[PDB]
RNA sequence: AUGGUGAA
RNA sequence: GUUCUUUGUAAAGUGCCUUCGAAGAGUCGAGUUGUUUGGGAAUGCAGCUCUAAGUGGGUGGUUCCAUCUAAAGCUAA
RNA sequence: GUUUGACCUCAAAUCAGGUAGGAGUACCCGCUGAACUUAAGCAUAUCAAUAAGCGGAGGAAAAGAAACCAACCGGGAUUGCCUUAGUAACGGCGAGUGAAGCGGCAAAAGCUCAAAUUUGAAAUCUGGUACCUUCGGUGCCCGAGUUGUAAUUUGGAGAGGG
């Protein structure tokens, strides 16, 4: 084993760029395993630290100097470093991939519903909320789901993706008091990591077991909703969860997040429209009101724990 | 003149085809750098996966809510020396959740176990 | 352009601008090693006149030398050692002291790709020229071999030792003279 | 510390143009309201839309009402604000920079609409953007423990929204957008609810990358935004869509 | 086997290892290649163009 | 001590002039390697498929300057104190002041290289002008032989 | 004499 | 000999007419201490002191005239 | 701005590409330098601008296109041979030392810088890299370079235009 201020000495690249790194192979202490040190510093990512430290300091001598010209054509003539070889190092079969897919998802569910600062990007968090209305444009397509868990931290949720029950919590949609301790230099890099990750993924379920990746989008059901009814989608059973609402028209009411809510019936078969969508052939009214006002005879008027009681 | 024979040379490379106008330099980069990550690419550590929870909800049968002073024994104990990251709460509609305060430092904490540990 | 200027800049050389100049170059080049290299020629019109181009493959090392054989040639000679790699060019003064001389010696690369190409300066790459300076075949190692055209220089024109074992050795044909 | 004297003139000159700017303006839709027209430059509400090649639709304004989100921007360089622009600026408590709010546009909020249109962006929002907006940023200025008020911390709860509002039917964060996205009667109450969003701003430090693409960014605004500085300047409107996925 | 492997993998690319390059002698691997002793000035090759050297007889 | 010819630098152009000075300087920066390149490939591109008038830069070579005041043609002259040898430049002031063309030392040779895409320059110049920039150029001009040369007229004497 | 090798 | 390509308001040459037209300094030289020669007009060189000129300067011939252009470099037989 | 950014300088590395040493040595180019011996003893003349030693080259080296020789109805880079000639000249005129121009011939070949602005565009080159027909060419990137790299000029002039 070797020294943790060994190996920073010994790589000569930034101590960030090591923790960096270190997250991208997943090379953990037990103390340092120095054969996988030597085993890193011939990695092509190791390229591109050094050239992206070496663009920078001529970077700054150009604006610095003031000939902005020159300054942005370095930007035009730059590339960016793929993880594409950390990937196929680190997930040899694709079914070891979506055992790990588990955290993926855990932390991308959660970026999509995070405010933009100074700290965070907002085109990472725009990507994010793309990817996570990616995920579940398959998984509601071709009714992958399982389990589902509303709890106090978020809501869980369990689907087989060729048999492996992933679990994914997606968050409250509320604004969400960033914590002065945390460090979103770590956990976006994990984002860094996991976003490309999740591409293949959705690349794979699409143009392998579905459709072509990714689809187009629309945008005016966009501008309405923003979420899963969006972004159509093109090509080019077993379970009774996969038969549930067929032909079962809903009607969804502003009570209950739709977006939560939506996802589920759609997973199922049953049609969902909202009172939102403006801003008879339904059957169902999912509302929480002490005072409730319509009551029509064709509606069915249950409150959406059972729903999830449907589900379990 | 210098500049005009410079341009005649460029034409003549052009001529020849040795290089590209700008414009359609923009259309090979048009092509590319859209298709990034949009190919196959198939065709030992138990990563430590997260314990799944079943039936520990918002709504619990109630006597999972946490004894009253064990409320303020949870919060007077600190963190990691700590059974649950949490006290769960009652709620009888699925439209009195709260914001769930602490999501992001429990994906913090996580991140933490993935490559630390 | 200014080269007209240094020139008759240059020619002043105990006059005030120039003497200022000196006294502190004198204590500046004393503080730096015996011989090294200085980036820039302080004399950059002498240095042209002498064949230097400021492109890769020139090197301008400065030398100093004891006062009291020629101290040019022994200033070529002691970075000829040192830069083995370096072809000498040419030389020329450019301070002095009660003690000591300086000259900034200039060196062409002939191994340089850049040198190498060019015409006006690829003869040095030529192996004939090996250490011009250990042979006096510099500026100032021609200038005390004595070889120049007149009436002065009869005994020593075209090899001293050579005109003498011509004078001093019988010479005989088939059918005797 | 010291002032060069270079500023304290170009501070002068710029802000005796909007000290001259908007007394025109003043002048002016106080003629287009008590209808005295013998001599005026143009007789209606004028409204452009700036979107994209770089189109410039020019519109009127007929009476019908609609929904507008206004971001406060910081420009231009040199202008301290005369009173008639502290004011509407703070009665819209748009006094920091980066923040917005939901104003309605009516016939009698258009005019004093071209007092603003230098120090702030407008425009038509849409409903995701209404709703992105409010779930992801949103304050609340209400008591906390028992003394301190003024954490106006989050929107964590629907049951906050039971305590304020409440009786006007106010049940729910989501049933808060039906009041903005939808003209309703609470509608001032519920903006009166929800102070500021404070906005990120999409620099937002130094550095290599960071002064490059400031630069790169800062040229933009002056494309995407033009100061009329006219009589009868028009009202002009960016998309907000396209804003909010630079400021979320 | 090895040594075709290696020269296959430096295929025409420039400095290729010592223990591949021709020997020949010390004195030929220093010493201006075939361009580079016919690289000649730019105005040489004007006057060469301009007076080349005539070829000529001399009676009749 | 200090021979009068040498420490007429350093006795430079002050903060606000010389600020003036790149204000006015920064405007005519020469056409840089890259967007040289990019123009003619641009020219490549239309003429060869489907007029211009002489565009004004700074000049910055010490022969081209030294041949520019004498000319004469240089209607401002920069000049950096900084010098590895000082003899290089020493007779360009008294060269201005002899033919009449205003001149200012700058402090700073990189200063001057920044303003012209070189490391150093040792002496920037400003032949001609854009109509635009001709009075405020005129104007530099006066500022510069009011605060440089009317200031120190006694900069070719005292050691 | 020049240059070298050895040496209580 | 046999071909394949030659381009760009490109590269020169020649005669006349018109307007200009910069060529090497601690070097030349001077005194002296040594070395070099058979060298008489210290020849040549080095050391040390001082160190120029531009209708200039170096070298020779009986008052002018002739002759070259140093203090940079390359080159076969 | 008590940050930061230009340069210049000094560093660094088991980085990339190179290169110098040593042997041989007849010839050549430099540097250093005796004594036996000759005129009578020996300070010069004399052994000797030798031998040994030292440094450096090549197939040759060196020299070379005049800051030359001449005194003529002028020659015309250098090197070598024949001759000038054992002449001029020097030498306690003595041991003796010892040229050169001309003339005949061998072989013949000339040119490149620095010098006043490309200023309507550093027009130049290195290196890396990607390909190609690889003693190299081209595209792209990087560096050098305005404290001047290319084109144009070297007194035989030459340049600007017409």
């Amino acid at each position: 084993f070797i020294t943790r201020s060994q190996a920073v000495r010994k790589l000569q690249v930034s101590l960030a760029d090591f923790r960096r790194l270190c997250i991208f192979k997943g090379i953990y202490p037990r103390f340092y395993y120095a054969k996988d040190i030597q085993y890193l510093m011939h990695e092509p990512v190791l390229a591109k630290f050094r050239e992206h430290k070496t663009f920078a300091r001529k970077l700054t001598r150009a604006l610095g100097r003031g000939e902005v010209s020159s300054a942005k054509r370095l930007e035009e003539n730059r590339d960016s470093y793929t993880l594409d070889h950390i990937i196929k190092e680190r997930y040899p079969s694709f079914p070891d991939a979506i055992r790990d897919i588990d955290d993926a998802l855990n932390m991308l569910f959660l970026f999509s519903n995070l405010p933009s600062t100074n700290q965070v990007s907002s085109k990472i968090i725009n990507d994010a909320q793309k990817i996570c209305n990616q995920w579940l444009a398959y998984v509601a397509k071709e009714r992958l789901v399982r389990k589902v868990f509303v709890s106090i931290k978020g809501v869980y949720y369990q689907a087989n993706i060729k048999g492996e029950e992933v679990r994914w919590l997606v968050p409250f949609k509320f604004p969400e008091n960033i914590p002065s301790d945390v460090d979103f230099r770590i956990m976006l890099t994990f984002l860094e990591f996991y976003s490309t990750l999740l591409h293949f993924v959705l690349y794979k379920l699409y143009t392998d077991s579905g459709l072509i990746y990714p689809p187009k989008l629309d945008l005016k059901k966009d501008k309405i909703i923003s979420g899963l009814s969006s972004y159509i989608l093109e090509s080019r059973y077993d379970s009774p969860v996969a038969s549930l609402f067929s032909a079962f028209v809903f009607y969804v009411s502003r009570e209950v997040p739709i977006d939560i809510l939506e996802f589920l019936i759609l997973s199922c078969g049953g049609n969902v429209i909202s009172e939102a969508a403006m801003d008879s052939k339904v059957t169902h009214q999912i509302v929480d009101r002490p005072v409730l006002k319509n009551k029509v005879a064709g509606r069915t008027y249950i409150q959406p724990q059972w729903i999830f009681d449907c589900i379990n | 003149k210098n500049e005009a024979k410079r341009v005649m040379k460029i034409v003549r490379a052009i001529r020849e085809g040795r290089i590209i106008p700008p414009k359609k330099l923009k259309e090979m980069k048009e092509k590319e750098k859209i298709e990034n990550y949009q190919y196959d690419l198939w065709g030992l550590r138990a990563p430590k996966l997260p314990p799944p929870t079943n039936e520990e909800s918002y709504n619990p049968p109630e006597e999972y809510l946490l004894s009253p002073e064990e409320k303020e024994a949870w919060e007077n104990t600190e963190y990691s020396e700590r059974e649950r990251n949490f006290i769960p709460q009652k709620y009888s509609a699925l439209r009195k959740v709260p914001g769930y305060g602490e999501s992001i430092r429990e994906r913090f904490e996580r991140s933490l176990d993935l490559y630390l540990a | 352009g200014a080269y007209k200027y240094l020139e008759e800049l240059q020619r002043k050389k105990q006059s005030d601008v120039l003497r200022f100049l000196q006294r502190v170059r004198v204590w500046e080049y004393r503080q730096k090693n015996v011989i090294h290299r200085a980036a820039r020629p302080t004399r950059p019109d002498k240095a042209r006149r002498l064949g230097y181009k400021a492109k890769q493959g020139f090197v301008i090392y400065r030398v100093r030398v004891r006062r009291g054989r020629s101290l040019r040639a022994t200033a070529e000679e002691r970075v000829g050692r040192r830069a083995a790699n370096l072809r000498v060019l040419n030389s020329y003064w450019v301070n002095q002291d009660s003690t000591y001389k300086y000259f900034e010696v200039i060196l062409v690369d002939p191994q340089h790709k850049a040198i190498r190409r060019d015409a006006r300066y690829n003869w040095i790459c030529d192996p004939v020229h090996k250490h011009r300076e250990a042979r006096g075949l510099t500026a100032t190692g021609k200038k005390s071999r004595g070889i120049n055209k007149g009436h002065k220089f009869n005994n020593t024109k075209a090899g001293r030792r050579k005109t003498w074992k011509r004078q001093n050795t019988l010479s005989l044909w088939r059918y005797r003279k | 510390k010291f002032v060069r004297a270079e500023s304290i003139v170009a501070k002068t000159l710029a802000t005796s143009r909007e000290k001259e700017r908007i007394k025109r303006v003043s002048i002016l839709e106080d003629k287009k309201a008590k209808n005295e027209t013998q001599h005026i430059a143009s007789g209606k509400d004028f409204i452009l839309k700036i979107t994209e090649g770089l189109i410039r639709e020019k519109t009127t304004y007929d009476g019908k009402p609609a929904l507008l989100f206004i971001v406060r921007v910081r420009g231009p360089l040199a202008v301290n604000i005369p009173n008639k622009a502290f004011k509407i600026l703070s009665l819209l408590r748009l006094v920091e920079t980066n923040t917005g709010v939901f104003v309605k546009l009516t016939k009698n909020v258009y005019p004093l609409l071209k007092v603003i249109a230098p120090y702030v962006v407008i425009g038509k929002p849409s409903l995701s953007s209404i709703r992105s907006l409010i779930q992801k940023r949103g304050r609340i200025i209400y008591k906390g423990e028992n003394e301190a008020e003024p954490h106006e911390i989050v929107l964590n709860d629907n049951n906050i929204v039971e305590e304020q509002l409440g009786d006007h039917g106010i049940i729910c964060v989501e049933d808060i957008i039906h009041e903005i996205a939808t003209m309703g009667e609470s509608f001032s109450v519920c903006n009166f609810f929800l102070q500021p969003f404070k906005l990120n701003r999409e620099v937002s430090g130094f550095g290599s990358l960071n002064r490059l693409r400031k630069i790169k960014q800062r040229e933009a605004e002056s494309r995407t935004r033009q100061f009329s500085n006219a009589a009868t300047a028009p009202v002009i409107e960016v998309d907000i869509d396209s804003l909010l996925a630079k400021l979320n | 086997q090895q040594r075709e492997a290696v020269r296959q993998l430096y295929k025409g690319k420039k400095y290729q290892p010592k223990d591949l390059r021709a020997k020949k002698t010390r004195a030929l691997r220093r010493a201006l290649t075939k361009f580079e002793a016919s690289q000649v000035t730019e105005k040489q090759r004007k006057k060469q163009i301009a007076f080349p050297q005539r070829k000529y007889a001399i009676k009749a | 001590k200090v021979p009068p010819t040498i420490a007429q630098f350093q006795y430079t152009l002050d903060r606000n002039t010389a600020a003036e000075t790149f204000k006015l300087f920064n405007k005519y920066r020469p056409e840089t390697a890259a967007e040289k390149k990019e123009r003619l490939t641009k020219e490549a591109a239309a003429v060869a498929e489907g007029a211009s008038p002489k565009p004004y830069a700074v000049k910055y070579g010490l022969n081209h300057v030294v041949a520019l005041i004498e000319n004469k043609k240089a209607k401002l002259v920069l000049i950096a104190n900084d010098v590895d040898p000082i003899e290089l430049v020493v007779f360009l002031p008294a060269l201005c002041k002899k033919m009449g063309v205003p001149y200012a030392i700058v402090k700073g040779k990189a200063r001057l290289g920044t303003l012209v895409n070189q490391k150093t320059s040792a002496v920037a110049a400003l032949t001609e002008v854009r109509a635009e920039d001709e009075a405020a150029l005129a104007k530099l001009v006066s500022t510069i032989d009011a605060n440089f040369a009317d200031k120190y007229d006694e900069v070719k004497k005292h050691w």
